[PDB]
């Protein structure tokens, strides 16, 4: 770290045997969904006789 | 039978480390440094050996 370097956008101190070339970003979100619902019903009889 | 399906994919190079809730602005204003070579052109190095 003799002639102690620093990255161009100075926010680090690289050692003087390395050089940097700055770039990036990347991300990706994704999601899914699934629902359901069911029902039913009834029946009836009746007879009143005589 | 409900089914959402969401995707998302940012791919930035290069500004401030991206994050979903970021405005389309604070990205820009934060580009002061964080510049990146988006395009480049040069010569074959044998040309420079003269
Ligand atoms: C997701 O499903 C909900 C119902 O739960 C629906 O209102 C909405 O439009 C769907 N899409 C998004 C992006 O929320």
């Amino acid at each position: 770290y003799t002639n102690c370097k620093t990255t161009e956008d100075g926010q680090y101190i690289i050692p003087d045997e390395v050089y940097t070339i700055p770039q990036k970003e990347s991300n990706l979100e994704m999601n899914s969904e699934v629902l359901e619902s069911w029902m039913n019903y009834q029946s009836t009889t009746s007879l009143s006789i005589n | 039978y409900l089914s959402n399906r969401t995707n998302s994919r940012v791919q930035s190079f290069g500004g401030v480390p991206f994050y979903p809730g970021i405005t389309l602005e604070t990205w820009q204003k934060g580009i002061t440094n964080h510049l990146v070579a988006i395009d480049r052109a040069g010569l074959p190095l044998h040309f420079f050996i003269k």
